[PDB]
């Protein structure tokens, strides 16, 4: 199945600006991005730890 | 804010930031004790900050106040976007002055055309980023739900409108989120969502206050 932890962030429609982890698998590490507020994907955790936990070594 | 201008220090005094150790979302004072945002700008341990201009400096007119209530609609939905309004309570009540002054809600729906002011410390790039230090003004008008719901298939509801340019270069953008429309000093709406910022045919999303007035007085009288 396809890896959720691969693929791009999405900020997605809402207009917040909230910090939020995704895994890069291009660069092996859990980065920050801007997240919209709504209609997360699942690459996009609350903390770092969350992001290693669920997608590290993708 | 793409495609506005700057404010100039205070010249909204209605306008707030919510801070959860960064500025996130905007929103609007309405009374010393309450303030209005979108649902989707729920977070706990939200601090209000009223009297900024500059986001990023302590400038002299700071109030610095932690949410005691942040109460999102009962029906908000979070896929179709339907009722995204929260009502903030204070943990202590705001002075008010000058540079910190609440805004008053509608006594009806505003029209297509209608100009109004929108306003935030949100992205000003409608591809790339770059953050404001000071609060971005925009004058742009609603627009009518026929085109509304023509730029979004299946999307709009009755608790939404559109406002802005169809031509593209004028719009909310992330981090406006929460904060307000006003259109002849009435509150009518709320920066909600829109297909990116600012893209020729996708004008922004808001909040239609003046269908929530009867629940916002209820809710902050009963809490
Ligand atoms: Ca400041």
């Amino acid at each position: 199945r396809p890896d959720f932890c691969l693929e791009p962030p999405y900020t997605g429609p809402c207009k917040a600006r909230i910090i939020r982890y995704f895994y890069n698998a291009k660069a092996g590490l859990c980065q920050t991005f801007v997240y919209g507020g709504c209609r997360a994907k699942r690459n996009n955790f609350k903390s770092a730890e969350d992001c290693m936990r669920t997608c590290g070594g993708a | 804010i793409v495609g506005g201008y700057t404010c100039g220090a205070n010249t909204v005094p209605y306008q707030v930031s919510l801070n959860s150790g960064y500025h996130f979302c905007g929103g609007s004072l309405i009374n010393s004790q309450w303030v209005v945002s979108a649902a989707h700008c729920y977070k706990s341990g939200i601090q209000v900050r009223l009297g900024e201009d500059n986001i990023n400096v302590v400038e002299g007119n700071e109030q610095f106040i932690s949410a005691s209530k942040s109460i999102v609609h009962p029906s908000y939905n979070s896929n179709t976007l339907n009722n995204d309004i929260m009502l903030i309570k204070l943990k202590s009540a705001a002075s008010l002055n000058s540079r910190v002054a609440s805004i008053s809600l509608p006594t009806s729906c505003a029209s297509a055309g209608t100009q109004c002011l929108i306003s935030g410390w949100g992205n000003t790039k409608s591809s790339g980023t770059s953050y404001p230090d000071v609060l971005k003004c925009l004058k742009a008008p609603i627009l009518s739900d026929s085109s509304c719901k023509s730029a979004y298939p299946g999307q709009i509801t009755s608790n939404m409108f559109c406002a802005g340019y169809l031509e593209g270069g004028k719009d909310s953008c992330q981090g406006d989120s929460g904060g307000p429309v006003v259109c002849s000093g009435k509150l009518q709406g709320i920066v909600s969502w829109g297909s990116g910022c600012a893209q020729k045919n996708k004008p922004g999303v808001y909040t239609k206050v003046c269908n929530y007035v009867s629940w916002i007085k209820q809710t902050i009288a009963s809490n």
